[PDB]
């Protein structure tokens, strides 16, 4: 493959150089058109900037709480976090966010993977070898209640088990209801006044609960869960304006009042270097 | 060697290879040849 | 019972590998793939389709006037605008080119640097855009820079001038990172004649620059952008 | 001599005609096209109205002055008051359509300015509270008249600072986007042909918008000495391969 | 293959002895030369002296360190290495060093070997199971300023998560951006009187990052990270003198004042045994 | 599952082992090679090359002083230098040899020993150089020496002589460390008839002495030098 | 020894992951099938048959 | 066999087995033959 | 691949794929035809 031909002297009625942007296309002009150039090859696929590998590696995408203590008086558990859950989204974490909002629609399969580490912040005799329990609760399933419930039975949800300091994987197809993810929708859920707008209403995939099936010890024990993404078999459409200005909320394009210019400023002219 | 029975537990699909960028640089009607007057 | 050794690495994370795993929903069937138009393969697609440059720096805050280059009439041999060509930087770190550069440690590539003008079509004018590599310094007066790789638009009925800035280096590979060994050179533009204005016509015409990569550009070495962050976890 | 420049479009009885046009944009190269078998899921025979609605239908013309910072509308939005088509919208459960945008804006070879013609599908808006603040339905449904980014925030709406296309990205990317520029020494019209472009077969066309198309003054607008300090915009769109279904009722919507 | 072959009484016009070195070339003379020698085969082949084996076994080329510990009331996370990070390079410890530097250019990929031991210096109940995550950091990525920053979501970025007293291992492809690194470099990053000299200004490969996951125990816990590099696939050019005096600095050739003698000093005569 | 059995060594960290392991950076693409002249493929290979031996250690500090054997006019039978073999140490230490084998263990084969004269071209004379295979002592006195592997030297147009140490021992390996069982010998040289100098001519000659090995030669069983280290990591 | 590398998610228990496992019962050999009429190979199967809709809630 | 997809992640190259000193040995214009006086 | 002797420890059967919802839709007697008046 050719990077560069060879190309010598010019003086045509063919004037490559010049065309008119408002046409709203962008002419291949190459060095050749306007330089005596020399041949070079690519040497060179683009395989690194495929959307197959730009999506194509593990990004965190939440960090939740739980912990391991006397559930006894404890009148809600979920405040407690005796067990906590996440409300499934791509868009908490910004990193993987601007990527995945730098196209209209996407679809892939996703390889999770859950890392939870554990933490004794006051007086323990030991570290306790504790064991978690995912357990994906889709719209519909009945939430947990309490860290024992008899939905951790988990008859149907699918779940795991796995001990802390270790690691979590799985994969997940395409769930979409649509034939691709919305990473951007710019309608309803119906025609009313005050329902809410954008992707919010759409991307309802339910939520994941978190919890210690071991019973209490002593000393109180902190189980942080970090959930991690990865996309496989990716497709997308629509290229879009990168983001610019900060995230303000999951799913709203909000951006903050009164934010700091992103553009940087010239100390200087407009003919500084 | 594919260990497991579903699609999406499979690896990365490696190199779509196709590369047009033409649909979103010259997504024109009347096509424009490089070096004849852009408006004729 | 196959007799194995686990090797250094076993029970490691590493975010990049890219290997199988259970499907957590077997038997589940995706949804039908449709038509959708738009569809992007590689990110090296995208940045060659051109956007606006806020050259134009100057203001105290983000404004539309961010793109427009001044003209300024009956004025000659001056300057019009000068930038460095880190393209991972500068006027350039918020274009589309920039923002996905950004997004991988090296480049290399020839790029596309266009200039339209809005000025009255009854004006005239004839600018010259000069592209400097690397090893002196930014052009200072118009000699200087027209002794470098330059292109003079006549500017009249095509509206638009598309110079490239052919991949002009030693090394096979630039950082998108500013880095002085890596530095791409200089772009300038100057008064070749000088801007005029057709009676009953007053004031500033303005220049639109875009800057887009050619089917020549490389990206390689992914990783996270300075583009973006946040301090605490964005909830619904 | 067939040039550029010169042009006709011609849907249902009307034509358009253009002098001074820079070509014409087909979205990502697609032209607009019927929904195939292989993709419906929907299984209502659907209703193709052709020539009673998909012909120009010509909004209410905007004031370019030097201070304009732009107007927003959106699809099929826009027309869901425009004769048939508007009342095949609510009339119908689920619709699906394309369209044929074209922008005018003439001056003189005295004059100088240029809009930025684009099309952005699925164009979620910002509310300007920022936090997590919805943007209510009439707000996106502005109908006709469009969106003003001129015009000041309202409690509900959405924010309206060209500098972020309204959704926190930089106004310069815009370009990623089918477009086109309406540069008075050069133009005089912009053409962009907007195929269907959605992640579902059909949808419903009431509660969500494909796309919004925008007209922004770049360049400012600029008139000779003593002229008035003002010139028109205006904005014909037909539908094209439009198709309705799932007849009924039809919606009462938010106001 | 044949070490020496039969060769018997001499009386020629042809001297292979007598050469001239002044020409800059090593005459290939062989004990059949100038003794009478019987037939003897190799038998060896020299593998181990293969350039791909020379340099193709992990050595240690960096060490640092991070502690697990409160970080309530510390202003600078750096400086308390509640995370740390290495300016990565191969000239920092001088065994692997001198072997690299005993050619002038050099090219291969690298396997890196991440080995972290953990230390309980003043009273701990239990030791803790913590998990290390190195992060690369290129050129241009946003440096993590805070233990726990938006940048270890790390979504571009790749790094590795492993438990303390494990180890991590992958390989990286040759990622020099010429066709070969410089051990050597008689340049500058431009012409200024001032900016420095040598291979400081080409080997600008950003740095690997390192931090503790988990929340902090009450005890504090001391983490030792060792990185340890292996090349494979490796082309090796210019071979040069090899170094004599003791490093001072990293990438510089800089060498010690007043530094001892390194060629041995003979006790006695130039006749002595 | 694949029923399987971890063996001992499971988990270990061999700094030698030779595996394959995931790459961090799936789908880059390396620069591509271009020729570079001088392409080092084995170790073997270059202490075929020559360099200077320090053989006049005697001075107080490292200096080009210490790369030349003096020669003194008028002396007949006495011995010019001395040495025994054990290139891993004394005067061939620091030599490309002395540096490289001692990265080894074990070596074999033959050594090149050289001499290069650079008194005036009108001088003349005649030395021998020996090399006493281990068993008995380091010669005394020319007889003795005489009674080995030599060769009679006759300076003149051909600058150097090249005396081969042909690979002499029972065992067929000897250790790069200095070891008795392993010693190689003794290297000495002599006056077979003396140094004359011609008229208005005054003072010292000097010899130049050169070693390298033999395609006859054999390194092996890697290992770390003595002859560098460090007691703090390096800083920038 | 072959040498392997393990992958992380060794050692956990998905609940919904298809493996083989040894037999806690070897040679054991389970009674004969019979014919049994009413066989249901899918739930899409069943929820064709009508039921019942009580559509007065009202009680 | 290679696990892995990259070139980068497979092990050791195995000996080149080329092994020309003369570039170093012997990189002299014309050509110098053993027994042959090195000057002429 | 089965590394167990016995069927019991064999994985998943895998989708049947006969469906006949008939013999609990239509388990009447006289055949009836759709569009036929079911009682005639
Ligand atoms: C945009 C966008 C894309 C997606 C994909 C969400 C995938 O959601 C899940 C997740 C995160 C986990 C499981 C899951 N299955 O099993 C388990 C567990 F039990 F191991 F956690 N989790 C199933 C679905 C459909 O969500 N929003
Ligand atoms: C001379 C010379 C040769 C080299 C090679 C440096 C390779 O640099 C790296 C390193 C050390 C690690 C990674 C890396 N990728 O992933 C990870 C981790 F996250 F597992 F650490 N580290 C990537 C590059 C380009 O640097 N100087």
């Amino acid at each position: 493959t050719v990077a560069s031909i060879s190309s010598g002297p010019k003086h045509t009625q063919k004037v490559p150089i010049l065309t008119a942007n408002e046409t709203g296309a962008t002419m291949p002009v190459l060095p050749s058109d306007s330089i005596e150039t020399r041949t070079t090859y690519m040497h060179f696929n683009g395989s690194e900037t495929d959307v197959e590998c730009f999506l194509g590696r593990a990004a965190c995408v939440h960090v939740t709480e739980i912990q391991n203590k006397d559930a006894t008086g404890i009148d809600n558990h979920r405040e407690a976090k005796l067990f906590n859950d996440w409300k499934i989204n791509l868009s908490s974490l910004v990193q993987l966010r601007k990527k995945l909002e730098l196209f209209t629609y996407v679809r892939f399969d996703s390889e999770y993977t859950i890392l939870a580490t554990a933490s004794q912040p006051d007086s323990a005799n030991y570290s306790s070898n504790l064991v978690v329990q995912a357990m994906y609760v889709p719209p519909g399933a009945p939430n947990p209640k309490e860290w024992d419930d008899y939905t951790w039975q988990s008859a149907s949800n699918p779940s795991v088990f796995f001990k802390v300091g270790d690691t979590s994987r799985f994969s997940v197809p395409y769930v979409g209801l649509a034939s691709a993810y919305n990473c951007f929708y710019d309608g309803y859920s119906h025609d009313d006044a005050e329902t809410q707008y954008g992707i919010t209403v759409l991307n309802h995939m339910g939520s994941m609960a978190f919890r210690i099936v071991n019973e209490h010890d002593e000393h109180k024990t902190l189980v942080k869960i970090r959930v991690y993404h990865r996309a496989k078999h990716v497709e997308a459409w629509i290229p879009r304006a990168p983001r610019a200005l900060p995230y303000t909320s999951i799913g709203r394009t909000n951006y903050p009042k009164n934010t700091e210019p992103v553009i940087k400023k010239r100390k200087g002219d407009i003919k500084s270097y | 060697i594919n260990y497991y029975k579903d699609a999406a537990s499979t690896s990365s699909a490696g190199q779509s290879l196709s590369m047009d960028p033409s649909k979103f640089t010259e997504p024109v009607k009347d096509l424009m040849l490089k070096g004849a007057p852009a408006l004729n | 019972g196959l007799p194995t050794t686990t090797l250094p690495g076993s029970g490691q994370f590493l975010t990049t590998d890219d290997r199988q795993s259970p499907s957590a929903l077997p038997n589940y069937e995706p949804t039908p793939r449709i038509h959708i138009p738009g569809k992007v393969h590689n990110l090296l697609e995208i940045i060659q389709v051109d956007t606006l440059i806020p050259m134009n720096n100057t203001h105290t805050k983000d404004e539309v006037n961010s793109y427009l280059i001044p003209l300024n009439a009956n004025r000659q041999n001056e300057q019009v605008f000068g930038t460095n060509l880190f393209i991972g930087d500068g006027v350039f770190k918020t274009t589309l080119l920039g923002e996905i550069v950004q997004y991988y440690t090296h480049w290399s590539g020839s790029l596309r640097f266009s200039l339209m003008y809005t000025g009255p079509a009854l004006s005239s004018a004839k600018l010259i855009l000069a592209y400097t590599p690397p090893g002196a310094r930014g052009p200072q007066d118009r000699r200087e820079a027209m002794l470098g790789t330059h292109v003079v638009w006549d500017i009249g009925l095509q509206s638009t001038i598309v110079m490239t800035i052919p991949w002009t280096s030693g090394v096979q590979f630039r950082y998108t990172d500013p880095d002085t060994y890596t530095s791409a050179g200089f772009l300038s533009c100057w008064y070749q004649t000088s801007l005029i204005l057709p009676p009953e016509t007053t004031g500033q015409v303005y220049l639109l620059s875009f800057i887009s990569a050619c089917p020549d550009f490389k990206l390689r070495l992914m990783k996270d952008t300075q583009t973006i962050s946040q301090t605490v976890a964005l909830t619904e | 001599g067939y040039s550029d420049r010169v042009q006709q479009i011609t849907l249902g009885n009307s034509t358009i005609t253009t002098q001074e046009a820079a070509n014409a944009v087909v979205c990502y190269a697609e032209w607009p096209e019927y929904l195939p078998d292989v993709d419906a899921s929907d299984v209502n025979k659907t209703s193709k109205p052709d020539t009673s609605v998909c012909r120009f239908y010509t909004l209410d013309s905007k004031t370019w002055t030097t201070g304009s910072k732009g107007w927003c509308w959106k699809l099929p939005d826009a027309l869901k008051d425009m004769g048939v088509f508007g009342q095949n919208m609510f009339f119908h459960s689920l619709g699906r359509s394309g369209y044929t945008v074209h922008v005018q804006c003439n001056a003189t070879k005295f004059h100088s300015g240029c809009l930025l013609v684009v099309v952005i599908p699925e164009h979620q808006l910002a509310s300007h509270e920022g936090g997590n603040v919805s943007v209510k339905y009439t707000f996106t449904h502005p109908g006709e008249r469009g969106i003003d980014l001129s015009s000041a925030n309202e409690v509900g709406g959405p924010v309206k600072d060209v500098l972020y296309n309204m959704n926190g990205t930089l106004l310069g990317n815009l370009l990623i986007f089918p477009h086109q520029f309406i540069n008075l020494r050069t133009n005089n019209t912009a053409t962009i042909v907007i195929p269907y472009i959605n992640s579902v077969p059909i949808d419903s066309m009431t509660r969500h918008n494909n796309v919004s198309l925008m007209v922004i003054p770049i360049a400012p607008l600029t008139v000779p000495t003593g002229a008035t300090p003002s010139l028109p915009i205006t904005v014909t769109i037909a539908p094209m391969c439009t198709e309705f279904s799932g007849i009924r009722s039809k919606s009462i919507v938010p106001q």
